[PDB]
DNA sequence: CTGCCGAAGCGAGCACTACTGTCACACCTATTTTAAGCCCTTCAATCAAATCATCTTTTGGTTAGGATA
DNA sequence: TATCCTAACCAAAAGATGATTTGATTGAAGGGCTTAAAATAGGTGTGACGCTCGCTTCGGCAG
């Protein structure tokens, strides 16, 4: 009789914090065959009596809270399956046109359902990086993930780029500084292979000793700020065991930087007008844009 | 704006029969109406008094017969729409008309002149019994109105001897319309 | 459903009409209490702010002199003891009829 | 063990979705006077149908008014 | 007589005439609000934006 199993398995699931498997239904009365249990735990999880836990001693089952099964009953039916869909999304979240796109549920319920879980304080809104105004819904108690946070840089749904653009330029400054100052010992370059290069570590704890920023600069930003100058061709790279540093942000290794000399001075063809003109592919010497009328040319001479 | 398109070709129509499709109230529509009418300053004639009568006449089911009205109910529209006219005509020269909403002037008129049509036959309906007949919804001024001309008519039954000398009132007077 | 469909006045709808003893306690208020006709609202919960305004526009018609006299014969405040009288008053005019 | 060239097969030009946030102002509070018209209960004032009490004509029927059979 | 016809008219059917009670309609009020004017005041929310020359594909032996 399912009536007796459904009460027997919210019982046992409340003196079981590990949770029951199915055998313990039967090992408290035997009667009770696989499959009529089976059949009404598949609805007890519609209904949140019951949380399925997969484990290696069979699927496990526990019941959360007394609202987790009240928010199941009737049209709240599609409440707490709302809050399974973002349970699932955890700290990531899921927008509104999305739940909406999902699952098929009807807004209008949705509004009620949001309302009635931020009450709860299971779920709340946080703007997201993704599509800024469009708000996810997460877990109330869990910290929401970069792609809703986006680090210290996003802000407002703005970007800082004086914050970042100014984080680069320091730390080239103290790349170069650092650099020269290896150089000026000017004794061998095989210990230059070593004193020109920066710890991460090191700068981190310069820049945020500099305090610049009033939020927090990270290990990681800081190197991924870093990143940024090789791809500027300004930096080199290179990697050692882990002991250097309070961090060794590898494993068993941690990694420097070092600023580069350009290889080549501004070419000549840079410093030909033509090089620079957008209309390069119409002036000709028929066309009415013509080198003998090019006025870039005829103002290039003058500075 | 429609109902003043219409106003332009004198073609009748109703102002709730507008406002029966847009959840607007009396007040709300009518003093919005005159906003923009004052706003715009365009010329826009009346209801000419005679016009809305043929699409409201024209609506009653009395032309044909049907289970609801047999044929002592059954009447020839073009006696009723004349008499009608005759009886409107009247209204508007003895005042009743200026001031007061048209229609109750139309149900009146309609209800008093079915009557006498053959009134024998129906001398004893009412005005609720005669409009729900013609699945007719009817104004409570139709009752001022009706004790209104009733009034009227006993005034100039008075007038002719012949007939002054049957001492006509309220039950009788109706169905010597045609004399009068 | 049809196109005769009737429109006319309809914000004038039924009201409750006044009592002759709910009349003197409101003279009695103007004595006990003033012309604050919120406050008169709220002693008489069977009566809304307009129709204070309208009752007073009623009898301001005729009666000018007798809301002068109430307004003179000045008497202490009290709500509690205004709405006993209020229903002890109302009770007895039905035992009465 | 690469690869050139066979036989089987397909094809076309002619057929006189949205935000989303700001913004500005519509919207309301809140009163005074007009006039007639329009408005719902609600009983007061008035009117109408059906019934009770009773008289009267005919069917039953006698007494007495009257009669054949 | 044994009974009916029918004056007189009782006894009731049935026919029917009138005053009254009971059931229904309604005047006018309660009181309520609208056009139009005068003005200052504030908020907060709404809602603009029929083929047939050309061309394709892959097995069968030479070299
Ligand atoms: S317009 Fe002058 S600068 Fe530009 S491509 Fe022509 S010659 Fe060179």
């Amino acid at each position: 009789d399912p009536v007796e199993i459904e009460n027997r398995i919210i019982e046992l699931c409340h003196q079981f914090p590990h949770g029951i498997t199915d055998q313990v239904i039967q090992n408290e009365m035997p009667h009770i065959e696989a499959q009529q249990r089976a059949v009404a735990i598949n609805r007890l999880l519609s209904m949140g009596q019951l949380d399925l836990l997969r484990s290696n001693t069979g699927l496990l089952y526990r019941i959360k809270d007394s609202q987790n099964a009240g928010k199941m009953k009737g049209s709240d039916n599609q409440e707490k399956l709302v809050y399974q869909i973002i349970e699932d999304a955890g700290n990531k979240g899921i927008w509104s046109r999305d739940i909406r796109y999902k699952s098929n549920l009807p807004l209008t319920e949705i509004n009620k359902i949001l309302k009635n879980l931020e009450s709860k304080k299971l779920i709340k809104a946080v703007k997201s990086v993704a599509a800024s105004k469009k708000k996810v819904y997460m877990l109330y108690n869990l910290q929401p993930d970069r792609s809703v946070t986006g680090g210290a840089w996003y802000s407002d749904q703005d970007f800082e780029s004086e914050f970042v653009e100014v984080l680069n330029q320091q730390c080239f400054k103290f790349l170069q500084s650092k650099a020269e100052t290896a150089r000026e010992s000017k004794q061998n370059p095989m210990i230059q292979r070593n004193s020109s290069f920066a710890s991460s570590h090191e700068v981190w704890k310069y820049i945020c000793e500099l305090g610049i920023s009033k939020v927090e600069l990270s290990m990681e930003d800081i190197e991924t700020i870093l990143n940024t100058l090789i791809y500027d061709g300004k930096v080199e790279m290179t990697i050692i065991a882990a002991k250097e540093g309070t961090v060794g942000s590898v494993d068993g290794h941690m990694k420097l930087y070092r600023a580069v000399n350009p290889i080549i001075p501004p070419t000549g063809l840079v410093r030909a007008p033509c090089g620079l003109c957008p209309v390069f592919d119409d002036c000709h010497e028929g066309g009415e844009i013509s080198p003998s009328n090019c006025i870039y040319m005829t103002e290039w001479l003058e500075f | 704006c429609v109902l003043i398109t219409c106003r332009q070709h004198n073609w009748p129509l109703t102002m709730g029969a507008i406002c029966t499709l847009l959840y607007a109230d009396l007040d709300v529509f009518s003093s919005t109406y005159m906003q923009i009418v004052k706003l715009l300053g365009l010329d826009v004639p009346s209801l000419c008094l005679a016009e809305l009568v043929k699409t409201y006449c024209s609506s009653f089911k009395l032309f044909q017969a049907s289970p609801s009205v047999p044929a002592k109910y059954v009447e020839d529209k073009e006696k009723m729409l004349s008499r009608t006219m005759q009886l409107v005509e009247l209204a508007n020269e003895t005042w009743l008309v200026t001031g007061r909403h048209p229609l109750p002037v139309i149900t009146a008129a309609t209800f008093l002149a079915w009557q006498s049509l053959q009134p024998a036959d129906r001398l004893s309906c009412s005005l609720a019994r005669f409009c729900k007949l013609a699945n007719v919804d009817l104004p409570y001024p139709a009752s001022s109105r009706l004790q209104e001309l009733l009034a009227v008519l006993l005034r100039m039954a008075e007038q002719l001897a012949w007939l002054r000398v049957l001492r006509l009132d309220k039950r009788s007077v109706v169905k010597h319309i045609g004399d009068l | 459903g049809s196109t005769t469909t009737y429109s006319s006045f309809r914000k004038n709808y039924y009201s409750k009409p006044w009592s002759n003893k709910e009349t003197d306690m409101f003279f009695l208020a103007i004595s006990m209490v003033g012309t604050d006709f919120s406050m008169i609202g709220q002693l008489f919960p069977h009566r809304a702010r307009i129709e204070i305004k309208n009752k007073f526009k009623r009898e301001e018609k005729t009666n000018g002199w007798r809301i002068d006299k109430a307004f003179q014969e000045k008497r202490p405040f009290d709500f509690d003891f205004f709405a006993h009288l209020l229903q002890k008053v109302l009770a007895e005019e039905e035992k009465r009829k």
